[PDB]
């Protein structure tokens, strides 16, 4: 049997548990953990992890400018 | 100025491309 | 070999099927969507299916007419609104029932249970009491749109 | 609640929908998939 | 031809059963009209049964209040109508559901959805259902039977 | 066998006691028969019967101590609110349906499989729409029942 | 909409009825039939 | 002199014979 | 109907409940009981 | 003086004590 959340730990998955649950979320990062993680994979998930967050970068300050324009007084 | 009320819902069309995106992202990164 | 990122491939591996795998027709989104949707997320008996159907349909309908039907520019613009909204998720509720009974005459499948005589008249069901309840609702929700404004702004406070 | 600049008509539906709505759906889809297969 | 001209004859062919077939009992017509009624139309599940029943036993039980009650003759005249029909339905539906709870208490049978506990109950449910909705419906209808008035001669177009 | 108190259902080494409040004729036949236990109901009709009450009693709370009980819209808030969180109840319903009975159905009770637990969903969502409306068209209506049970219009 | 004729609350009900509930009822008796794949 | 409500709808009533006999030289003609 | 005796709110609810609320109970429980098919 | 809001309501009370003797009495001889 299996729960598939969370689907890179298997040890978590089989927890019959709330704290499968909770784990899931707390290991979700720590890609060197993931079953059967390689290094070149490891390198590729944090190249577009970087890519995911200067994109949140851009759009959160995209947020203060556009927020300033709209309902400021600048 | 002020901003033109056409104008602030024009924003949020093009905020449709980076949430497509990020859904993209998201889908391929949890692969 | 190196050459698959075509996005358009054959549906359902059977290139021999008349359908096609694209963005639209089969992509993970789409599938999801379509398939979490009242009329086939699993785990739901048809009479829920119908309710939730005809809550969204019957709620929308109230619109046309509202707007556009010959009482608009009456005293009774959202009464007239809701009575052809009312009168037309009737016809619709008939007209599902009718395709039930013709339908489904001969042997009952085993596959989904929307597919059966019963199934079918529990989703009829459904959808008359949703539709009905929808366009009352919506009727509710214009008529009552000053009290709507006001909480939705705190002016009651 | 109201607003002298352009659009106030889009926080007045677009704050419950943040605030009801898209968490409503976001938990929902996330209960769904934590409980799935068994 | 032959020589039976004759239009009554024994009730299913056994003619010691104490009934007869007759016009009335057993025409085509009879048999097709009562055979397609709620209560025995082929297929249909017990809940939607129970609704149709319900829609037209709730629409038609605002008249008699409405035309003839206590409040005929105040500005509360179709309330009135409309309170009455909903305490009868009411009624109605726990007796239906007391006779569900006596009838049922054993095995349950087989042929007959409608003959169980699970299907009596059901029928009950669309029952109460469809009564409540046609009987508000019928007050919605002749509370505003000046727009109603109106739409039937076209006063507002 | 003075003692009110005994092992549950005979069986002294199972996490429970028969109690007066627990294992009663009286808890038996009253918790047995709400709609819930009753037997031989329907997955709807249980459903129809508790969101009838539940809608119907839900409708105080905010009908007298909301925000809008100082306005001249309370009742039409307190029918709000009630109307929300009915709906928030039948999706919680719904959910609770459609991640408990994901595999295999078992054989004991209608209301423990997906079907009949959707069906005690929508019987629930559509007897609270339905007893919440009726409250507070009695509360709004509260002067008509009042000529009605004084008998002002003979 | 009104007339001076006589019982002139009969087209009321009888127009809607034969425009409305008439077909409704006639067009889904035959389509139901039509329909009817019993033997024969 | 105009006709009353009591003849019009008194001839409903009489058409209710044809009516009948339609219905049944209708279903006879189906055998 | 009114009442200027004390707490004359009671009889506007307790007339419609002893007569309607308690004969409909205790008739539809006794109904139920006099038709319970248990053992004897 | 006339009779009291509080003393008609705190009649009701004290007849529930009875009210649950009867329904104890009355069980007890259904055995
Ligand atoms: C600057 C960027 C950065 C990066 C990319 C990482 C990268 C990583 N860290 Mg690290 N760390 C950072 C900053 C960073 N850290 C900072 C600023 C601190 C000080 C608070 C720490 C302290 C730290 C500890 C103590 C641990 C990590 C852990 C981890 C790994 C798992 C993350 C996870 O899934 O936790 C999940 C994240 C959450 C549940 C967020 C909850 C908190 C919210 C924001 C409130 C991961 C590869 C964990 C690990 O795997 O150890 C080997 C671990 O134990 N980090
Ligand atoms: C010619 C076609 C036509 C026409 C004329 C109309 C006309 C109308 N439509 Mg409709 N519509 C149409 C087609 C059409 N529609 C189609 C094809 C669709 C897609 C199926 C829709 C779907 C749609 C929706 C979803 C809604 C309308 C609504 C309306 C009304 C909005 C104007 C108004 O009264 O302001 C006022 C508008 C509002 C007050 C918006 C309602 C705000 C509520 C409170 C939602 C709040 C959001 C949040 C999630 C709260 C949920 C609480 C929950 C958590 C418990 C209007 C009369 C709205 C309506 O019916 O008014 C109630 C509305 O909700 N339309
Ligand atoms: C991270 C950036 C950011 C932040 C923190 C905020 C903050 C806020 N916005 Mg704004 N907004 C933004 C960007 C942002 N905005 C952009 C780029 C636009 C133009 C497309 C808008 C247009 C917009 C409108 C029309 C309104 C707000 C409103 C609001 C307020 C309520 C949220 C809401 O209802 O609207 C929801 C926001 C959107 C529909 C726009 C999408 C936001 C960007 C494009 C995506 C952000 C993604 C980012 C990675 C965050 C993800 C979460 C994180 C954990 C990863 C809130 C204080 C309301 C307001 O005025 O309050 C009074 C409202 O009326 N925003
Ligand atoms: C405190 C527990 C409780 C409550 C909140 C309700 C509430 C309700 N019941 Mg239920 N009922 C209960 C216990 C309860 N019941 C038990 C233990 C039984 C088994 C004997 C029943 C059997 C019963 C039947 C057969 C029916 C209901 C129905 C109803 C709804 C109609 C309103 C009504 O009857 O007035 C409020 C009732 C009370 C304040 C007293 C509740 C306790 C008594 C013992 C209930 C006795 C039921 C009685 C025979 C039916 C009343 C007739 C009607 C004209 C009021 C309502 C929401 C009707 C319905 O529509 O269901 C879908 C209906 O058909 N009840
Ligand atoms: C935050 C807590 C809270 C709050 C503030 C309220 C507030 C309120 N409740 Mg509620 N209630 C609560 C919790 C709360 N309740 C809880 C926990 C329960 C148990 C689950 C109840 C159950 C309850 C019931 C059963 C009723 C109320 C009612 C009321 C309203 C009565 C005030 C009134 O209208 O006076 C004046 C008095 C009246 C209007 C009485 C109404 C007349 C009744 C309906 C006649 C019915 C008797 C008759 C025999 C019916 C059978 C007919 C049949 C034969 C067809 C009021 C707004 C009443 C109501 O909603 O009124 C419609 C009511 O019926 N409450
Ligand atoms: C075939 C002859 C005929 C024709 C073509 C019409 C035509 C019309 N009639 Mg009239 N009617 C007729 C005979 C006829 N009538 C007779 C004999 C009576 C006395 C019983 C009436 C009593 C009647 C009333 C009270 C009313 C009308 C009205 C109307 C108008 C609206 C339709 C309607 O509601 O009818 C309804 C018809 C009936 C209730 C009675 C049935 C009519 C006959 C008996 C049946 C005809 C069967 C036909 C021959 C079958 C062949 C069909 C063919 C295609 C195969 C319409 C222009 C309405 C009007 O005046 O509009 C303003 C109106 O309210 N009719
Ligand atoms: C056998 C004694 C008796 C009798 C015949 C009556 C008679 C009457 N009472 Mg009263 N009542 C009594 C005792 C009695 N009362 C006592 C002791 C109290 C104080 C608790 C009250 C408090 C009371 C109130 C508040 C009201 C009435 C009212 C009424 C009238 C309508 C009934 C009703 O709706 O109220 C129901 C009665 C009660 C809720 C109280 C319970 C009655 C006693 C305590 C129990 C009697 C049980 C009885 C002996 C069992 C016999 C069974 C036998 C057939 C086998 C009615 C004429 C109404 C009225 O004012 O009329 C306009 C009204 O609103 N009574
Ligand atoms: C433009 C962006 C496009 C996205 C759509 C936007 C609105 C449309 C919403 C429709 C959703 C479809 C619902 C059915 C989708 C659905 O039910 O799928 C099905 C699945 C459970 O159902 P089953 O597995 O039984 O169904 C499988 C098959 O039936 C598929 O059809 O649910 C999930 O997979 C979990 C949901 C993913 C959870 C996503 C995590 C989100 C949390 C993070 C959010 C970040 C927010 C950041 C910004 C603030
Ligand atoms: C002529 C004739 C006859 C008779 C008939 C009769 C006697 C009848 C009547 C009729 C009727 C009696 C009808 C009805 C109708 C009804 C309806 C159509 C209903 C309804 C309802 C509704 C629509 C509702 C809705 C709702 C709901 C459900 C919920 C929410 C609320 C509301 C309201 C929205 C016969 C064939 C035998 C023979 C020959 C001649
Ligand atoms: C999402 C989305 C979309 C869109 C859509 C649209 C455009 C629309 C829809 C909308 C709608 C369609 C909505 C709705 C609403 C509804 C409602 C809200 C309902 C209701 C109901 C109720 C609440 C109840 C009632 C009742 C009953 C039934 C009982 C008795 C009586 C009464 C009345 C109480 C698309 C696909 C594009 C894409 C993706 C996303
Ligand atoms: C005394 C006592 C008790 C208690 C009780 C309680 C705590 C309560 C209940 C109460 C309640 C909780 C009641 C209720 C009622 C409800 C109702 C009666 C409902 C309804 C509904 C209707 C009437 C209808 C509606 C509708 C529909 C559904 C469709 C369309 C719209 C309309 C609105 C028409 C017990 C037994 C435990 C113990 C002994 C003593
Ligand atoms: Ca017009
Ligand atoms: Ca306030
Ligand atoms: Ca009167």
């Amino acid at each position: 049997m299996a729960t598939k959340f969370p689907k890179f730990s298997q040890d978590l998955a089989q927890d019959p548990t709330t704290r499968r649950i909770w784990y899931g979320i707390a290991t979700a990062h720590d890609f060197e953990t993931h079953d059967g993680m390689t290094e070149e994979n490891l390198y590729q998930k944090i190249f577009a992890s970087h890519f995911g967050h200067i994109a949140i970068i851009f759009l959160w300050t995209s947020g203060t400018l556009f927020h300033v324009a709209w309902q400021g007084n600048f | 100025m002020a901003l033109s009320d056409t104008q602030i819902l024009a924003a949020l069309v093009v905020a449709l491309l980076p949430a497509f995106l990020a859904f993209r992202l998201s889908t391929e990164l949890y692969k | 070999m190196a050459e698959s990122n075509q996005v358009v491939q054959a549906y359902n591996g059977d290139p021999f099927v008349g359908h096609l795998s694209t963005p639209i027709s089969d992509s993970a989104f789409t599938r999801t969507f379509i398939g979490n949707l009242p009329a086939y997320r699993k785990g739901l008996s048809p009479i829920l299916r119908g309710l939730e159907v005809g809550m969204a349909h019957g709620y929308f309908l109230i619109g046309p007419w509202t707007l556009l039907g010959p009482l608009r520019d009456s005293e009774y613009q959202y009464i007239g609104g809701l009575i052809g909204a009312l009168a037309l998720i009737l016809v619709a509720t008939a007209a599902l029932s009718s395709y039930g009974l013709v339908t489904f005459q001969g042997e009952q499948g085993s596959g989904d249970t929307l597919q059966t005589a019963d199934g079918w008249s529990q989703f009829a069901a459904g959808f008359f009491v949703g539709g009905m309840g929808g366009a009352f609702v919506a009727y509710f929700l214009l008529e009552n749109l000053s009290v709507v404004d006001g909480i939705f702004r705190g002016l009651f406070n | 609640m109201d607003g002298s600049y352009a659009a106030s008509y889009l926080p007045w539906i677009l704050i419950p929908m943040v605030g009801w709505l898209f968490p409503a759906v976001t938990m929902g889809l996330l209960f769904i998939h934590i409980e799935s297969e068994g």
